[PDB]
């Protein structure tokens, strides 16, 4: 009725491509991050777990963007390549300008202004990509951020991806943690969330993806960890399911 | 339980009240002329097909049965038992006795106005030139048949009127019917829309039968979308008989000996649903619309709708006409009555300026107008 | 259909221009009157709130030291045009050491009253009343959105401008005086406004050749209103 | 016309999309602002904490200069862009003109940007309405408001967002000229406005003031709690 | 349309003369729309008399 | 009565006797006698739904006193929905044989209206006979045409008659409907229909397979845990494929291995790729 | 002659009966060289392909609307009956009038007479015809503006 | 004990509904008539004691008149009583109409006055001033020469009590009343629009000052432009018939019309003009001040433990109808009746508030202005 282009307003006034970009988020890979001090982690779901791929890339959703920041991603894939190139270029231009790493919030607002430049103008497709942010600074420590196709960014401590992850956010609230900064506790919580939310029976470790970010002595290393610790984490969580069925 | 008491003994005395009536339950111009009229006869009216030569030998149909071969009775006028005359035929002698009038259909006489409703020419203000053209259409050829002759021109025997709802079409109709002097005929469009096959066609026949009886008569159509101007037809095959009636109306209306001393006014809110088998001039010769009067007409409609209601003798109508951006006489009269209701909300003897201010609010600014509150300055 | 600044009508015409002339009608009223003694001018503010600070609403702005103005309808097209008129009269004084006369001002404005074109933006939605004192005495000027600029002896704009013109043609002639024209304007004002006339509703702007400076009356306007 | 696009007038003389981009402001969160005589005050409602995040980044009240303060309604991204451009513009005014920035200048810039943004081909209008409160010339407190049309419009108090008619009606039914400010009366006036909010949950209140010489002070919701308690005490004294 | 449509259609038909009927195929698009198939039966079950039918 | 059929004398045209039963061909829309023989117990574990249906239909018939001496109305508007839509018909037939009440199925469609006939086809004269058979329940599959249903809402909504005359609409996919149906003063109990869990799939398995001669050494919860959210449609289908496995053998004996192949007998695709993107 | 409507439950029958007997008496069956078939209709796509079939009505007489000279010829034919003002360029009328039929030009003639009768003119004038053109269309005044 | 009283009242009303000549002159009337009487149609009356009639089969006869009452009462257009012997014109037929006149005539005021809905009394005050004032207190209309309004449209979100307003005005009246669901015209009958219309309004004029109440025809406002390529059915013609019946000719008389719709923009704006229909009334989602009154009415005669506050539920969420409040007040009572308990606590209201409110579900912001 008032469909035609991204511009102009609807008669209430709401937006068309904004709601539909959100509904383009909802059918994508599920991500989350956790509340942790002395480190921060990411979780990700493998789309297309078919047997004839290569996995030689070591990272399909994580993008180690500067040195001490990576980002997960969700949405239309090749727009995210367009976004990651530009994001790396923005942070690297900042480092060129000051010789100090980017303190991550003006990085987030730069990308939000990039996305908003296609929200206002006409006629261009808005970026249908929401994506996460982990990172470290001199001013707040470990951080977590949620980009949105509107240009809004919300600093969370426990985040939200689309229709697959509302029950995940419900579990994050009903299983809210505070004070426990131990990475292994957060990993067990993430294992519990992805066990419930993903429909992978018994949570095959090839269908998941976990990357962490710790502060080591002055380096802020990013640990895109290997598969054996994921296997024993799954075994840990299934032993804790045996503890949960000690109630029978 | 006091309410139980109340309702119980109420209904109990009501039961007594029922028991009251239940226990209290315990020819000269009409009768002696009856058997005299009982040897009369149920003899049928008919309609005559033809006349043979040198003899009646009349063939006849009534309505439905067959086509009846009859005689005449001996005490007839054998001259005028011709075709097109309904006559009375016996149930034993099978012979014509008494003629009858034709199928007059006195529901077609029922659409004639038969009265003169009063809405004066001094009430229809705002359109002093559209009504001037319609005055040229109606009053002048019926009063001064000189200048058509003395210049060699034709009368506009059909005038369509179109425009927004609320405008004055009805007023102009009953206004010329107020000062008519002629035979004025309202036409409900759905007086043509009868049930059975080929009858509204005969309704157009009844119309032209009434028309060509007399002189200078006035057929007034209104709401001809009910008659229709849409030849809406593709592979669905639904409603089409009204279009047959309407094409019959066009046939007997205009082309191959049209009306004569007949002036027809039509009206429609929907001109874009018409048929160009009536849009052609010769049929409809003035496509007169009305439009919204600017301020002078709106002040004039204020004058007409407030000359006969109690107001202050200080109020103007310039500012009130201003706060009617786009409005009609119906909306103006609603403002008058609404301010009257506000005068009933107080206890006044007359109306004031602010009465009509809040009535203008109620009508226009409290119209629905969607959606809805226009609260912005940007202008002032 | 008609849809668009680049399509005529079967009979005329725009239909974008006409909708702009329609868009005039929503504004507040204003009345300016030429008198050989000088140009007077008045307006109604239509104040909404008590918090709505009355001296911040602009209707009469200052173009030159002897050239006044009034606006109508849309506010921001008027803000653009006022800005440009200020810049260009200053340019005339720059390259000529003299005052750009009021007809030349309004020619400079209506050079791009219609330069509307989005390719090769929209037409403006404002009527303007110009008063000033050139070498030919006082001048009163009226333009439109379509740039069809004309001189007027006593023009009224915006809302209820018809009866303003009618009752103005009732009272006006050629040899009026100043104060008579002032009260002759504000009588029409408190016939076309809805509220009671007081100190905060209206504002005057009078320019005289010997009183070129200060084209305004400030709260002696109270004394003028109480004389009716 | 039609509701498409920004360039066509209505058949009765309107622009649909200017009235329609005000509706997104009309359907936003509330934020008020008054001027006292020496201290200026404003604040937003609807902190709307979702139990699991930080909120120091979602702040709707910021500043462009050391003298001026912001507020908005509508959608927040246009507020982010307009605030970003306003900082640059205020600093560029500081570049040439060596004054502290007058409030009237930055409001003319915002409204001018907003209108030349609205005129052009298919640029979506900024669905915000800002409140620009400041005191520069001899410490004279001023507050102006904006509009999607781009009309800066000086007031003495203001209410925007959802149900602003009731809130401004409270400033109409309160708004006493006496006395004076009296910062205590301005503080209590903020307390009465926030008690007169559309919800007035008691914990969703966020207010910040400026005493026309200092910088912005973000309060603590215990001082505001005692403020609500003494407002309730005066309400009991009404009985 | 007219050298290979309606003309030059009845060449050998003039010579053969067995069961040469016409169907202009407007007579099947009926009023009671399922009379279409009934008139298909009425086409064939009236045709197969002149035994090699056309 | 007004509108009363009668018997006429055939020599002087006087009345003979009243012809009662004003009923038009609308018991031919009722069509409820011998619906099935009674089947309450055949539901796999939706007992909360059945208890709410009992205390929305029969409890208003049993104890209207206990509503209105407690001073509340009795609920009449029941919409049934589930996200797949299963058990949508069997629960109707289940309720239908356990109430001893004039049940009615109007599971047809918005037919005639102006196509070969007059129209007035949802409850137009059906409510007259809901009066004529005063305890009654109406059932429908189902938003589709736009004035008839509206008329008949306004016959059903409040201003109708003595209640205990309930309507059951039962379909999937709520959001395809108009803007008048979902009034809560018009539909008073909207119950969801979840696809079942492991225990309820086990129960439905027991229900259908109880007449199926299952051999020995046969576990069933394993079959239930071979079901990744089976709605109840294919739960019947697994048992029918097990019966087909017994039929293709000339046997009457079913092992658990038959179900191990029968679960495998159900999988469809929706395979294609170069479409992950997203 | 109706397109045979492809719908059930009802139908007027004698339209088909008179149609079949009209085509029967007309052409095909009972041919005769003393039938001169004249017929005129508004629209064509209501009709049946059996109404022509090979030559039932083989001669088609369409009518393009009057091109240039016919219009002023028609206006001259209608103005022949009246008190002509003989300084009326009918070719100017043909230059300005477009997409008009014979009947609309007759209406121009009658409305020009009546518009002259509004001032009671003895003979007509040219802008009487021009306002006849405007009033035949809808009307105009002119308002006028933007034409200065 | 009161139930015995109400049953006896209803059965005695039925008894009263069951409680509903000449020794030889009436027998002569019985021979002035043939007992199988019939219904005919006068075409003309040649007044010399024999008339011409018309039958439902169409046989039209010179039939003699047998007057007991004044025989000049019946007219051409009025039916007669004809025999089967000679179809003798018997006499007095009081003018009867269709069966579909008593169908649309409610004979009761089964519900109650303005004390039934909770709080809208600005526009309830309007319909008050436009029906209750012109009927009962018709002073100032004559006494200031101003005519009362005629048409009232109800609209807004559904379930506001449009039906409740209808039946409330159907209480407080002495004028005769009619109940018409006006969408009943779905036939395959050409014509037959004006039959119901003309007979309805003729009946309305013949009885009394009355209200002619059309209810829910918001679908039938068919856009006033066409039907698309082929449409025309009858529906436009029937609504145009009603339009001409309302504000054409033939002066309206003392006839009132109140109308109600759910959606309003899909109507026909050839009706919504004033004069044709005068008043329009918004019924929106009210407030949080008369929700207290709607809960007050719905907790008038129910067993509520007064510890609980319904104002907590009113403070919870703010946009829902009064019908939703009725659904909650009954549903929490059922939740109390789970286990044979006396009164209702808070959590039954909580579960019932959640239960009834499964209506609005969208999605996904906004939510995100923000
Ligand atoms: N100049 C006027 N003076 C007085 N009343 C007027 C005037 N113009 C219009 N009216 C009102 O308009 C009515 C006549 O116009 P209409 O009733 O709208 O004709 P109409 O049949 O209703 O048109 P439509 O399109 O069919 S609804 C009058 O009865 C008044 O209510
Ligand atoms: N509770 C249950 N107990 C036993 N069988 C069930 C149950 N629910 C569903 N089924 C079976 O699964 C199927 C689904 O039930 P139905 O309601 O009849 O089908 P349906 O798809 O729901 O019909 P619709 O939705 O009205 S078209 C039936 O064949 C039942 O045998």
């Amino acid at each position: 009725r008032y469909d035609s282009r991204t511009t102009i307003f609807s008669p209430e006034g709401r937006l068309y491509q904004v709601e539909y970009a959100m509904e383009a988020i909802g059918h994508a890979g599920t991500c989350l991050g956790i509340l942790a001090n002395d480190g921060v982690l990411l979780a990700a779901e493998r789309r297309n777990i078919h047997k004839l791929l290569d996995e030689v890339f070591f990272s399909e959703k994580i993008y180690k963007l500067n040195e001490d920041m990576a980002c997960s991603v969700a949405g239309i894939t090749s727009d995210a390549n367009v976004l990651t190139n530009e994001l790396r270029l923005i942070a690297q231009r900042y480092l060129l300008q000051y010789q100090e790493p980017i303190p991550c919030e003006q990085l987030v607002t730069a990308l939000c202004d990039i996305k908003q430049a296609y929200t206002q103008f006409g006629g261009k497709r808005p970026f249908g990509v929401s994506l996460l942010y982990i990172g470290w600074d001199k001013h707040y420590g470990f951080q977590l951020y949620q980009s949105d196709p509107s240009g809004n960014y919300g600093g969370w401590k426990a985040t939200c991806i689309g229709n697959n992850s509302a029950a995940a956010v419900s579990m994050l609230k009903q299983d809210y943690k505070e004070g426990e900064m131990t990475l292994k506790s957060a990993l067990a919580l993430a294992i519990k969330v992805l066990n419930k939310t993903m429909d992978v029976s018994k949570l095959s470790a090839e269908k998941v993806e976990i990357a962490t970010l710790t502060r080591e002595n002055g380096k802020t290393v990013i640990r895109v960890l290997k598969q054996k610790e994921v296997e024993q984490l799954i075994k840990k969580h299934e032993e804790e399911e045996a503890k949960a069925e000690r109630e029978k | 339980q006091v309410e139980d008491d109340i309702q119980q003994l109420l209904k109990k005395i009501n039961e007594l009240t029922g028991i009251k009536e239940s226990d209290t339950g315990l020819l000269a111009a009409d009768k002696q002329t009856l058997q005299s009229e009982q040897p009369l006869q149920v003899a049928r009216c008919t309609k005559i097909i033809n006349a043979d030569s040198e003899d009646p030998k009349y063939i006849i149909n009534v309505k439905q049965f067959a086509k009846f071969v009859v005689d005449l009775s001996d005490q007839v006028a054998p001259t005028d038992i011709e075709e097109g005359m309904r006559v009375g035929v016996d149930r034993n002698k099978y012979q014509i006795h008494i003629p009858l009038p034709p199928k007059i259909d006195p529901t077609v006489t029922m659409m004639q106005v038969e009265e003169k409703p009063d809405v004066t020419y001094s009430d229809v203000g705002g359109c002093k030139e559209q009504i001037e053209k319609l005055r040229e259409v109606v009053e002048t050829p019926l009063l001064h048949p000189e200048r058509f002759v003395n210049l060699g021109i034709e009368p506009p025997k059909g005038v369509l009127l179109f425009g927004p709802p609320g405008t004055g079409k009805t007023l102009c109709a009953r206004a010329v019917a107020n000062r008519t002097d002629a035979c004025f005929i309202r036409v409900i469009g759905s007086e043509l829309v009868q049930k059975y096959v080929g009858e509204g066609a005969r309704m157009v026949r009844e119309l032209f039968e009434m028309a060509r009886t007399k002189k200078a008569c006035l057929i007034f159509f209104d709401e001809i979308d009910a008659i229709g101007g849409a030849r809406f037809d593709d592979g669905a095959g639904g409603d089409n008989e009204v279009q047959r009636t309407m094409l019959e109306l066009i046939n007997q209306l205009d082309g191959f000996d049209p009306r004569g001393n007949i002036k027809v006014l039509m009206a429609t809110n929907r001109p874009d649903t018409l048929d160009p088998a009536l849009m052609r001039p010769g049929r409809l010769d003035r496509k007169i619309e009305f439009s919204l009067p600017d301020l002078e007409g709106r002040t004039h409609i204020f004058k007409i709708h407030a000359r006969s209601m109690s107001v202050e003798r200080d109020i103007r109508f310039e500012l009130l006409a201003r706060l009617c951006p786009n409005s009609t006489g119906a909306e103006i009269r609603s403002v008058c009555t609404e301010a009257g209701m506000f005068a009933i909300r107080a206890r006044r003897k007359i109306a004031t300026e602010k009465d009509f201010l809040e009535a203008v609010n109620k009508v226009i600014k409290s119209y629905a107008k969607f959606s809805a509150t226009p609260r912005y300055m940007t202008y002032n | 259909y008609d849809r668009g600044v680049n399509t005529f009508s079967p009979e005329g015409r725009l239909f974008q221009v006409e909708y702009a002339i329609e868009a005039i009608k929503l504004g507040s009223t204003a009345i300016g009157i030429q008198t050989s003694e000088g140009v007077c001018l008045a307006v109604e503010k239509r104040i909404t709130s008590p918090l709505m600070e009355p001296s911040s609403i602009e209707k009469i702005v200052e173009i030159d030291a002897h050239i006044g103005c009034a606006m109508s309808g849309l506010i921001a097209d008027a803000k653009t045009l006022i800005d440009k008129a200020r810049v260009e009269t200053q340019n005339h004084w720059f390259t000529y050491n003299e005052t750009m006369t009021v007809e030349s001002v309004t020619q400079a404005v209506s050079n791009l009253a219609l330069q509307f074109g989005e390719e090769d933006s929209r037409p403006f939605g404002v009527a303007l009343l110009f008063g000033g004192v050139d070498e030919k005495g006082p001048q009163l000027f009226h333009m439109d959105p379509s740039g069809t600029f004309v001189q007027c002896d006593a023009r009224a704009i915006g809302s209820a401008s018809e009866g303003a013109q009618s009752s103005l043609q009732e009272v006006y002639h050629k040899s009026m005086t100043l104060k008579e024209a002032i009260k002759s304007s504000l009588i029409i004002l408190k016939q076309v406004m809805e509220e009671k006339l007081n100190a905060t509703n209206i504002e005057l702007a009078t320019v005289q050749p010997g009183q070129n400076f200060h084209m305004f009356t400030k709260e002696e306007l109270e004394e003028v209103i109480k004389d009716i | 016309s039609y509701d498409r696009a920004i360039t066509v007038f209505s058949p009765d003389g309107h622009l649909f999309q200017v009235e329609y981009a005000q509706e997104a402001v009309k359907k936003g969160s509330t934020a008020v602002g008054v001027r006292g005589r020496d201290i200026v005050v404003l604040g937003v409602e609807k902190k709307s904490v979702a139990k699991l995040q930080d909120e120091r980044t979602v702040r709707k009240i910021c500043a462009l200069d050391d003298n001026v303060c912001m507020a908005f309604a509508g959608l927040t991204a246009d507020a982010r862009i307009v605030i970003n451009r306003a900082r640059v513009e205020c600093q560029s005014h500081r570049l040439t003109v060596e004054d502290p920035v007058t409030v009237e200048y930055i409001t003319r810039y915002i409204a001018s940007l907003k209108q030349r943004y609205t005129q052009s081909n298919g640029r979506r209008p900024f669905g915000i309405s800002a409140l620009i409160v400041g005191f520069d010339f001899d410490g004279t407190p001023r507050l102006y408001q904006t509009d999607p049309s781009g009309t800066y419009h000086a007031w003495k108090a203001n209410a925007i967002g959802r149900g602003a008619k009731s809130v401004r009606e409270f400033l109409e039914k309160n708004y006493t000229d006496e006395a004076i400010e009296t910062d205590d009366l301005t503080i209590k006036l903020v307390i009465k406005a926030l008690l007169e909010v559309v919800q007035s949950g008691g914990k969703n209140i966020e207010l910040a003031v400026m005493r026309r010489d200092q910088s912005l002070k973000i309060l603590n919701p215990e001082e505001i709690e005692k403020y609500v308690a003494e407002i309730e005490k005066e309400k009991e004294e009404n009985e | 349309p007219g050298t290979g449509k309606t003309l030059l259609a009845r060449a050998v038909a003039s010579q053969l003369d067995c069961n040469f009927l016409k169907v202009v195929s407007s007579s099947i698009v009926d009023k009671y729309i399922g009379e279409s198939a009934r008139l298909i039966r009425e086409m064939f079950n009236y045709a197969r008399d002149h035994q090699p039918c056309i | 009565t007004p509108n009363c059929r009668v018997a006429l004398r055939n020599d002087s045209y006087t009345l003979h006797k009243i012809l009662p039963n004003k009923v038009d061909p609308l018991v031919s829309l009722m069509m409820v006698e011998k619906v099935p023989d009674s089947t309450y117990e055949m539901i796999g574990g939706l007992d909360k739904q059945i208890k709410e249906i009992k205390e929305v239909i029969e409890l208003p018939v049993k104890h209207p006193e206990l509503f209105e001496a407690l001073g509340i109305a009795q609920p009449k508007g029941v919409l049934l929905y589930g996200p797949p839509g299963t058990g949508k018909t069997l629960l109707a037939r289940a309720v239908a044989h356990h109430t001893d009440c004039t049940f009615i199925r109007v599971s047809g469609s918005e037919l005639v209206q102006k196509f070969i006939g007059e129209g007035a086809r949802m409850v137009r004269e059906l409510f007259v006979m809901a009066r004529e058979h005063a305890p009654s329940i109406i059932f429908m599959d189902e938003s589709e045409v736009q004035r008839t249903m509206l008329e008949l809402l306004n016959q059903l909504d409040g201003f109708e008659a003595t209640k205990n005359i309930k309507v059951i609409m039962a379909t999937n996919r709520i959001d395809i409907l108009d803007s008048a149906l979902l009034r809560p003063g018009r539909i008073d109990r909207k119950i969801e229909f979840p696809p079942p869990n492991e225990e309820a799939r086990l129960d439905i398995l027991k229900i259908h397979s109880r007449k199926m001669n299952l051999t020995r050494g046969i576990n069933l919860r394993k079959i239930a845990e071979l079901m990744p959210g089976a709605s109840g449609a294919e739960v019947k289908g697994v048992c029918t494929e097990a019966g087909m496995y017994a039929l293709r053998e000339r046997r009457v004996h079913v092992t658990q291995e038959d179900f191990e192949m029968a679960v495998a007998k159900v999988m469809q695709k929706d395979s294609e790729k170069n479409m992950s993107i997203k | 002659g109706t397109k045979r409507f492809d719908s059930e439950k009802a139908g007027d029958r004698e339209v088909q009966r008179t149609m079949l007997e009209l085509l029967n008496q007309l052409d095909g069956f009972q041919p005769n060289t003393q039938v001169k078939v004249i017929a005129a209709t508004n629209r064509v796509d209501i009709l049946d392909p059996a109404l022509l079939r090979s030559g039932r009505l083989d001669r088609k007489i369409e009518f393009p609307m009057p091109n240039e000279e016919a219009r002023a010829r028609i206006m001259q034919i209608h103005s022949r009956k009246m008190n002509v003002s003989p300084d009326v360029n009918y070719e100017e009328l043909a230059r300005c009038t477009d997409d008009f039929n014979g009947a609309q030009c007759k209406a121009v003639c009658v409305e020009a007479g009546m518009i002259a009768l509004r001032r009671g003119a003895t003979e007509l004038t040219h802008e009487d015809y021009m306002e006849g053109i405007l009033e035949v269309q809808a009307k105009k005044k002119a308002n006028l503006q933007y034409y200065a | 004990l009161e139930r015995i009283k109400d049953y006896l009242l209803m059965e005695e009303e039925f008894i009263r509904n069951q409680e509903q000549k000449q020794e030889e002159e009436r027998s002569k009337v019985d021979d002035l008539r043939g007992t199988p009487m019939s219904v005919g149609t006068l075409e003309e009356i040649i007044d010399d004691n024999h008339a011409i009639v018309s039958t439902s089969v169409g046989s039209e006869h010179y039939v003699s008149i047998l007057s007991f009452v004044d025989k000049d009462l019946l007219e051409p257009g009025c039916s007669v009583l004809l025999n089967h012997k000679v179809h003798a014109v018997i006499g007095v037929l009081m003018d009867d109409t269709d069966p579909l006149v008593t169908v649309m005539k409610v004979e009761k005021a089964p519900q109650e006055t303005y004390a039934d809905i909770g709080g809208l009394d600005n526009q309830i005050q309007e319909i008050k001033e436009s029906v209750e004032l012109p009927l009962t207190h018709p002073e100032y209309y004559e006494e200031m020469g101003i005519k009362p309004p005629k048409g009232v449209i109800l609209y807004g979100p559904p379930g506001t009590g449009k039906t409740l307003l209808a039946k409330a005005v159907a209480n407080q009246t002495s004028a005769t009343f009619l109940r018409v669901v006006g969408s009943e015209l779905i036939q395959k009958y050409l014509g037959d629009g004006p039959k119901l219309v003309r007979e309805l309004f003729r009946v309305a004029e013949e009885h009394a000052p009355s209200i002619v109440f059309i209810d829910e025809i918001d679908a039938i406002g068919t856009k006033r432009y066409d039907s698309n390529s082929g449409g025309e059915r009858e529906i436009q013609r029937t609504m145009l018939e009603l339009l001409n019946q309302l504000d054409g000719f033939d002066s309206r008389g003392d006839v009132k019309v109140i109308m109600a719709t759910n959606r309003i923009e899909t109507l026909d704006p050839a009706l919504i003009r004033p004069g044709r229909i005068d008043r329009k009334i918004e019924f929106p989602l009210p407030d949080e001040k008369t929700k207290k009154r709607i809960f007050q009415i719905h907790t008038s005669r129910m067993t509520l433990a007064d510890d609980v506050t319904l104002d907590d539920l009113i403070m919870a969420k703010d946009d829902l109808s009064g019908a939703d409040i009725k659904a909650i007040c009954t549903e929490a009572g059922l939740m109390a009746l789970r286990e044979r308990r006396m009164k209702v606590t808070n959590e039954d209201f909580k579960k019932s508030k959640e239960n009834v409110l499964y209506k609005k579900q969208e999605g996904t912001p906004e939510g995100l202005y923000l």
